[PDB]
RNA sequence: CGGGGGGGCGAGCCCCGAGGGGCUCUCGCUUCUGGCGCCAAGCGCCCGGCCGCGCGCCGGCCGGGCGCGACCCGCUCCGGGG
RNA sequence: CUCCGUUGCCCUCGGCCGAUCGAAAGGGAGUCGGGUUCAGAUCCCCGAAUCCGGAGUGGCGGAGAUGGGCGCCGCGAGGCGU
């Protein structure tokens, strides 16, 4: 006597358990590809990007394709001791994704060109 | 305003202070109240009616 | 006054269109899932056709009076469960070559479960009775037993439920059962229970045989049909 | 409705049963108003609508 | 839904004692007005704690649970064919 | 382990309506002046903005919200008890 109110049968919710896998199904786990050595591939150096350096607290970087903007900027800080205002990335036509990165502003482009060997 | 904005606004902005506030027009509220007592009063009156007929009857 | 004025009653009514409805057992007014409605109609079918007697048969079984005294009999009588087992042969080994085991002991009377064993020792008379499960599911598996069995004379008898006559043997199901020996001590209880059954069963079946056993229409049906014959007989017997 | 000469009304009962407003569309008879009580059924008594 | 069974305001008939009962009907109760209407009141019966009387299924305070309300049984989810 | 969070199970409630895609012209919140390049500019910069989401611990104000009565004590502003 646990009377029907409604005119549907509706199935009963079951317990339904977790996987508990007897091994792991790979051995071991992938190593990451996508890296603070591998995420950025070159800063440019062309006249169009000396003149984005100086004048605009920015780098101009070549980045790996599947990049995204918290990838870049984690990027360019582990690196480069430095940290990053914004980034703002194009896909060249050639498929090599830019980013140029602006620098906080107690920060500057000129030096950490000449750092990092470009210029 | 297109109704996206809504969500922005504050509430006093979306009715007026009142019963059926913003969303009736005030002219059918206070016709939904006349009408909600002569309904209410003449069921009573048809239930002292009734009781009455089975008092003759 | 110990009854603060204000708790009133509020009795609603619901009549058609007053005040909204409740919640009722809806049980026959529910969608039955393609499983139930199905079960459900076949033991509908099952009672609605015109049942053959071989299929009859098991629907009449035994009572509570005379099943209980079996299941009671059987229990002196169950064959060796596992672990049960292990000791019986374990016991031969310690006591072979220990204290003398010339080792074919008396291998004590105990049941017998499924059919093609049960039929071969009925078509040799080596069995007291026999109990046969009335709802097997292909019913092919038992349909002649009853008739094999009163051919050999031996008492038969159709008990219900194949899981607690497969409890007795320690299994899932069973459609059949049998006592061919029974201790000495024990023999009255049996032939107790054999003459009240076959009074019951082998020498009845030319009852059993002939009757038809369904043709029953719906209670709906029926409650119609009956009620044009208060029509016919209060037409002429007022 | 298109392609339909006949008007059709949407007419609000209520479920007898269910806290809530069932609408449906009749196929509007001759001399329904708009504000129209509908009754339907069985005992319902023999006028238009 | 089909049977049953409650109800009962009421009609027919039957009974009747004039209280009432039985059988039949009726209902199953929402029609003058662009009104409101769900998650339950009420009664009942219990149990936990806590407080008071102290016998505590006495009484209060706090907190729960089931029954009726919302008749009972079934065998085809309702309808129309065949 | 306070209180809160998280999860486990137990009870409770939930109609829908179809696994899914379909607009660079339909539906769809919110960015614009000025500046700048050889080529790009509501895209870069300067300044003004704005939407959505998060804000827990609540970051800070403001509302909820600060009466009245009664009773005392105080000249009176007033203080306290309830
Ligand atoms: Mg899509
Ligand atoms: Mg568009």
């Amino acid at each position: 006597k646990k009377i029907r109110t409604s005119p549907t049968f509706r199935r009963p919710k079951t317990l339904r358990l977790r996987r508990q896998p007897k091994y792991p199904r790979k051995s071991a786990p992938r190593r990451n590809k996508l890296d603070h050595y591998a995420i950025i591939k070159f800063p440019l150096t062309t006249e169009s990007a000396m003149k984005k350096i100086e004048d605009n607290n920015t780098l101009v970087f070549i980045v790996d394709v599947k990049a995204n903007k918290h990838q870049i900027k984690q990027a360019v800080k582990k690196l480069y001791d430095i940290d990053v205002a914004k980034v703002n990335t194009l896909i060249r036509p050639d498929g090599e994704k830019k980013a140029y990165v602006r620098l906080a502003p107690d920060y500057d482009a000129l030096d950490v060109a000449n750092k990092i060997g470009i210029i | 305003v297109r109704p996206k904005v809504l969500m922005r606004l504050s509430k006093t902005k979306k009715h007026v202070s009142r019963a059926y506030g913003g969303s009736m027009c005030a002219k059918c509220v206070r016709d939904r109240i006349k009408r909600a007592f002569l309904i209410e009063e003449q069921k009573i009156v048809v239930k002292v009616l009734k009781a009455q007929a089975q008092s003759q009857k | 006054k110990v009854v603060n004025l204000l708790f009133e009653k509020r009795p609603k009514n619901f009549g058609i269109g007053q005040d909204i409805q409740p919640k009722r057992d809806l049980t026959r007014f529910v969608k039955w899932p393609r499983y139930i409605r199905l079960q459900r109609q076949r033991a509908i079918l099952y009672k609605r056709l015109k049942v053959p007697p071989t299929i009859n048969q098991f629907t009449q079984a035994l009572d509570r009076q005379t099943a209980t005294q079996l299941l009671k009999l059987t229990h002196k009588y169950r064959p060796e469960t596992k672990q049960e087992k292990k000791q019986r042969l374990l016991a031969r080994a310690e006591k072979k070559a220990a204290g003398k085991g010339d080792v074919p002991t008396k291998r004590p009377p105990v049941l017998r479960a499924g059919v093609n064993t049960v039929t071969t020792l009925v078509e040799n008379k080596k069995a007291q009775l026999v109990v046969i499960a009335h709802d097997v599911d292909p019913i092919e598996l038992v349909v002649f037993l009853p008739a094999l069995c009163r051919k050999m004379g031996v008492p038969y008898c159709i008990i219900k439920g194949k899981a607690r006559l497969g409890r007795l043997v320690h299994r899932k199901t069973c459609t059949t059962v049998a006592f061919t020996q029974v201790n000495s001590e024990d023999k009255g209880a049996l032939a107790k229970l054999v003459e009240a059954i076959r009074t019951n069963y082998n020498d009845r079946y030319n009852e059993i045989r002939r009757h038809w056993g369904g043709n029953v229409l719906g209670p709906k049906s029926v409650a119609r049909i009956t009620k044009l014959e208060k029509a016919k007989a209060k037409e002429l017997a007022t | 409705d298109p392609g339909r000469g006949a008007p059709l009304a949407k007419v609000v009962f209520r479920d007898p049963y269910r806290f809530k407003k069932r609408t449906e569309l009749f196929i509007a008879a001759e001399g329904i108003h708009t504000g129209q009580f509908v009754y339907c059924g069985k005992k319902a008594q023999l006028n238009i609508g």
